[PDB]
């Protein structure tokens, strides 16, 4: 029917799905637009990650212009990997 | 035979055809270092009853 | 949970120990089906026989008798160079949590103050520390090569006896896997220790402190900023 | 296209369960095999003390932080720990009377493992085994809550 | 003059001790029979050593010519900045990146991490395709391919080709030893090796080596 | 007391692990069975290691006695200048060349390059004739010749001669380890090793080793 036993490999690990995921999304994620004044969406909150890593135990402020960077960065990072994994065209496309 | 080409309901082999499996139950010994058997079974000797 | 059906010798697991392993190069793997001396059967074989320093079967064994010991030392070496640089940055006094003068603290005020607490071991002698190290370690590694109490010496790579409290050491396919998680994590510990050592030579700050400095400015605070140091002239 | 992940349980589409990477994934399966409630080869007393040590130590917390004695210093820990020990006591009583009600009659007929072989029945599921498990739970839980107090009093940057 | 045979130019010449180790008797270039420790007794490991020595020899020859050329070119009629091979690696940091030929109309590499990443990519590609073959015909020989890497066609006549093999190996050994000399001159005196050349040609015996012999004195 | 046999004094004694590697079981001096890495599995390479270790041991013993004697002689009743083995190599440069015994009636070597060239010539001759034999009878044994190098004749009785072999090897191992100690003392404290001896005998525990433990601190 569907199957008779659960296959113990279901995520077929193709090793260059993740490296192309974040490597092929972050090398164009740090270009530099007019929009930020010459900064990236990977270096402008590198400043932030290190910045509130300085004063360590203080959890950063709940309105601090970098939660936006965290959320909008992962909103694309996860998407590019989840569309990379459907780059298993081994039998479909 | 039960585990075959869609031949279910083996009459003499009831514990497969019924749905009585141990899903996650392993059974082996030596989970603990030995003398906690001593230190805890000689400790719960009093209250080991109903 | 299903009993991994062994029945045979191979140990495939996912894909780890057979002819089709996972090699090192993604298309330029070892020529002619990987050099003929090593075709699986053991944890940690990937195929770097490029210098070929081990072609005899006894050397293939004796180098691995090094490997597992070396890796296990590096695991505790890594964690034992990580822990108090975190703890001192949180809330705990130590003297100096940096792993250069961690050994020099005996000379400082009164010996070794443990966790910043003046109610503990307080080792004032270096000489007694030397004595206990030599004596107890020479005993223990004598027992490693011979086999004495608390379990006899059966396999010098993996004894697997009353030493293990969990008693996991029964199903052999899951440890065809876990003998390899060992070596993967141990080579991670090896190169983390080279991080410790070469960062120790070049800049002389703690490895945690190197991570903090790097993440404060990843493009500026990295190895290349030390590149003009150590130049003759 | 000739690829499927979700399967019925051990073939057999007519038992009301179906297998998923939530239930029958390998790491999840080995994880829930290694928990103390599924080991079957150990004496139930020891399981009792392991489970009790875990649950008491976790149960102590919320009474400490959120109990009615949480702002008065240095005694907010005492009332919490004492109340948690009380809760563990009541859990021990519940285990005892469950033993008195559940295993009071005949057991079942048969059991096999998933990769079929005839495994024997777990000795936790008899009256004696369950009562011993309850005693182990009491000992472990009280030891755990006492350890929670101990751990509060001597711990580097507790707050 | 008979390297391919029992009458090769042995490691001591007329002190040859003609009882040579039997696991190499000619038939391969560079076999000079000097095995005092004998770390290449096994034949497959010996093959690995032939391949490894060839790779080392070619890389070291490239490095040696790269150590002779730019200093002479900047001494003759051009300017580079620091043509000496020490700070040529730091020419990207100084003021305006690494300008090739000392000219702001050439490479002008500003960021060294871009060179870094592209270098890793290209080097992984070429080394992998070096091991297992690939473009310009699949690699069938690990030692000397014979495919489209010789666009002039000098590998037709066999004995001259073998003489070229022996010259290649000898040049590589000399290049490796000379680059070791370059590194030791880098360590001890830390000045230009061709500056060393000019200074020793100007001073043949007054500043030879042992004025620079009391520098690394422990105390 | 049974080195030539299975009952030799093994590398751990009664932690011996009497499952010793089978490629050495007595029959050669110094076989203490301590092969943890096993870099001498091959028999001809093992022979090379026996020869090499013998050469190293004799050279190191010579150097060790050369490091003990002159300092004591200049401390007792003579003067050399710098009897400590550091600047004994630089005694030719200082004022009047290297005067032997600190006396201007002995060697008085002015130019070090003459010592250099004659030393190379003599050393090449003696090492070539060491390998392949030559004078005083052609060399038939590479390990221990038995020809006219023993003018007293102590090599008649075989078992005492084998005991002498084992003493020679043990003395050589001790000499090598001790000269390593001399080199490490040259690095760390950079003073006289017998000055070290006198200072540690005068100061047994107050200046032991770890006053000299914060010298090579990176920063
Ligand atoms: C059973 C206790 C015992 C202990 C602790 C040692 C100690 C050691 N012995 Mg050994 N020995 C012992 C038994 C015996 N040894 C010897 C005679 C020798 C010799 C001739 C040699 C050793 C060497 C060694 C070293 C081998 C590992 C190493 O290279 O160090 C690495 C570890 C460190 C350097 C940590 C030091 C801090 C080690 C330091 C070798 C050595 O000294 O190399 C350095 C060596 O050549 N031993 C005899 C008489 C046959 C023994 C019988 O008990
Ligand atoms: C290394 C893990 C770690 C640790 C030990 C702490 C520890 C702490 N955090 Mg923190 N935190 C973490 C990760 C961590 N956090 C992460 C990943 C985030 C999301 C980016 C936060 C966000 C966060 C906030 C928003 C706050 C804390 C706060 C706190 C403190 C309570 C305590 C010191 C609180 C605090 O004291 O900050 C003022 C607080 O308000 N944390
Ligand atoms: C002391 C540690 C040690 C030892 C004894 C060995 C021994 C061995 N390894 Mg192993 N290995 C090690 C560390 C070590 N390795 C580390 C850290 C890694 C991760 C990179 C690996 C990864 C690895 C793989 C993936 C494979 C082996 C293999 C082998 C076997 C044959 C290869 C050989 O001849 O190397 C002999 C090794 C030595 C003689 C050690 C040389 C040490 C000197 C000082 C040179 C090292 C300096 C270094 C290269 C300079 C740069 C340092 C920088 C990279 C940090 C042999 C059993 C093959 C095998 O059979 O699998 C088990 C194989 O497929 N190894
Ligand atoms: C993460 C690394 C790692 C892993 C995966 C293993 C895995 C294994 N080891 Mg092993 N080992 C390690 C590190 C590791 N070890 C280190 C560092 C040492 C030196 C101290 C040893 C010393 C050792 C010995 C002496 C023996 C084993 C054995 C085993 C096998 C059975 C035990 C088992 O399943 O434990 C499962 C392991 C874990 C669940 C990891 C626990 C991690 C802890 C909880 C972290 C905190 C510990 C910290 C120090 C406090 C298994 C293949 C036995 C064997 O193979 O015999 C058949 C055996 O005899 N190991
Ligand atoms: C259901 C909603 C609700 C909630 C959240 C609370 C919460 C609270 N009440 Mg409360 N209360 C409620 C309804 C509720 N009340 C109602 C309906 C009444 C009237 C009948 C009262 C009457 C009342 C009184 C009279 C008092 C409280 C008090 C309290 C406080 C302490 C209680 C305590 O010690 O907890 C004990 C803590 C536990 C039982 C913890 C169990 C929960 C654990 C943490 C869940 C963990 C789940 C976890 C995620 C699972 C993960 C699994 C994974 C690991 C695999 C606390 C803030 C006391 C106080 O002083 O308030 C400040 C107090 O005196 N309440
Ligand atoms: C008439 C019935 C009755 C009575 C007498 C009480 C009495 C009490 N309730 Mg309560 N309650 C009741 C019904 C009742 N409840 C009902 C029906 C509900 C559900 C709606 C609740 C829900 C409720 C909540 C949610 C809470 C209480 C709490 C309390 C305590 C508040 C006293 C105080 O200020 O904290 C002082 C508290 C202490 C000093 C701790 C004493 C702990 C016990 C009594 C001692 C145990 C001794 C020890 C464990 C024995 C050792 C055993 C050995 C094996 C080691 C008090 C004991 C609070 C409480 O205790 O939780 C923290 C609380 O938060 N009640
Ligand atoms: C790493 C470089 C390297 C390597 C792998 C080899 C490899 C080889 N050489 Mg070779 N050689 C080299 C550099 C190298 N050579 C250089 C630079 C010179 C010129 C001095 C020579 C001169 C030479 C001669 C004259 C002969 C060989 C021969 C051989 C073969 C057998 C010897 C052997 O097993 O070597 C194994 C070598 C190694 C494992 C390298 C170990 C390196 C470590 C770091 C020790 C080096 C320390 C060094 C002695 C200190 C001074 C350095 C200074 C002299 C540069 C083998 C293919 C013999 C042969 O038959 O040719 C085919 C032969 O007759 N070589
Ligand atoms: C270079 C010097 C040298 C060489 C070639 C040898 C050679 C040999 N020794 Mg030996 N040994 C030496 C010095 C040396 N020894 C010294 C100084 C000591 C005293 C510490 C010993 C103590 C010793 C014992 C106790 C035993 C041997 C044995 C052997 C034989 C087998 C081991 C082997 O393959 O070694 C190969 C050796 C090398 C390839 C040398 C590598 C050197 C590099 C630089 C690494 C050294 C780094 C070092 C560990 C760091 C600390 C140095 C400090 C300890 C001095 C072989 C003939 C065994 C045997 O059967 O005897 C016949 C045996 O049981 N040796
Ligand atoms: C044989 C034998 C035998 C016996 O038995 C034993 C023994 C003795 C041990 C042995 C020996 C051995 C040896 C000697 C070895 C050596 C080697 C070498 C030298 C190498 C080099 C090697 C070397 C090499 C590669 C090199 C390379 C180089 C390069 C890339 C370079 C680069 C560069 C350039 C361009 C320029 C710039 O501006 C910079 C640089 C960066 C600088
Ligand atoms: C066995 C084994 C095994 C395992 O398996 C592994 C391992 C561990 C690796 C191995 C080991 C090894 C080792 C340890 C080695 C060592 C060696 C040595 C020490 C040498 C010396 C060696 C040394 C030597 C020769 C020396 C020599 C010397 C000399 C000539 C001297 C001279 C002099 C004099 C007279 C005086 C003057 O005024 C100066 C001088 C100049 C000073």
């Amino acid at each position: 029917a569907s199957n008779k036993s659960f296959p113990r490999d279901w995520v077929k690990t193709d090793p260059l799905v993740p490296v192309l995921g974040f490597a092929g999304w972050t090398i164009p994620a740090n270009i530099g637009v007019s929009a930020f004044g010459g900064q990236s969406l990977f270096g402008l909150f590198t400043q932030s990650i290190g910045e509130n890593l300085a004063h360590f135990p203080t959890g950063p402020a709940l309105d601090d212009k970098f939660w936006l960077y965290l959320i909008t960065y992962h909103l694309g990072l996860f998407l590019t990997i989840t569309l990379g994994q459907i780059g298993v065209q081994g039998r479909k496309q | 035979k039960y585990g075959e080409n869609s031949r279910y309901f083996d009459l003499q082999d009831m514990e497969n055809t019924t749905g009585s499996w141990d899903m996650y139950g392993v059974d082996e010994k030596k989970r603990y270092p030995d003398n906690q058997a001593k230190f805890f079974t000689q400790a719960t000797d009093i209250i080991s009853r109903r | 949970k299903k009993t991994a059906a062994k029945a045979a010798a191979p140990k495939s697991s996912g894909v780890e120990f057979y002819g089709p392993n996972r090699a090192k190069w993604l298309g330029p793997y070892s020529e002619n089906s990987t050099p003929a001396y090593l075709t699986g059967e053991f944890p940690g074989d990937y195929g770097w026989d490029t210098a070929g320093l081990s072609a005899d079967p006894e050397t293939f064994k004796r180098y691995r008798e090094l490997e597992l010991i070396h890796a296990r030392w590096a695991m505790l070496g890594a964690l034992g160079c990580l822990t108090p640089e975190l703890l001192a940055k949180n809330g705990t006094k130590f003297g100096e949590a940096v792993w250069f003068k961690a050994g020099a603290q005996i000379f400082s005020e009164g010996g070794l103050d443990y966790l910043g607490n003046p109610s503990l071991v307080h080792a004032q002698n270096i000489v007694a520390t030397l004595a206990v190290q030599v004596i107890l370690m020479g005993l223990i590694e004598g027992y490693r090569v011979n086999g004495g109490p608390a379990g006899e010496g059966l396999d010098p790579l993996y004894p697997g006896e009353s030493f293990d409290p969990l008693g996991l050491a029964d199903d052999p396919d899951t440890f065809a896997e876990l003998k390899v998680k060992e070596i993967k994590n141990g080579r991670l510990a090896m190169f983390s220790m080279f991080g410790f050592f070469v960062q120790a030579i070049v800049t002389g700050k703690g490895p945690v402190q190197n991570l903090d400095d790097h993440l404060a400015n990843p493009t500026v605070n990295n190895a290349f900023a030390f590149a003009t140091k150590f130049t003759p002239s | 296209k000739k690829a499927q992940v979700i399967s019925p349980v051990n073939g057999d589409p007519f038992v009301g369960m179906l297998e998923t990477p939530v239930t029958s994934a390998p790491i999840v399966a080995t994880y829930l095999s290694n928990l103390p409630a599924y080991r079957t080869g150990v004496a139930p007393v020891l399981r009792g003390v392991e489970i009790g040590l875990a649950h008491g130590f976790l149960l102590a917390g919320p009474f400490i932080k959120l109990g009615p004695l949480r702002n008065v210093p240095e005694t907010a820990e005492i009332a919490g720990s004492l109340s948690a020990a009380g809760l563990v006591l009541i859990l021990a009583l519940c285990l005892s009377i469950y033993g008195s009600a559940q295993f009071q009659s005949t057991p079942s007929i048969g059991v096999k493992t998933l990769s079929g072989r005839s495994v024997a029945r777990d000795p936790l599921f008899s009256a004696d085994g369950w009562s011993e498990f309850a005693a182990g739970f009491l000992v472990g839980g009280e030891a755990g809550v006492a350890w929670a107090y101990v751990c509060t009093q001597i711990l580097p940057y507790y707050s």
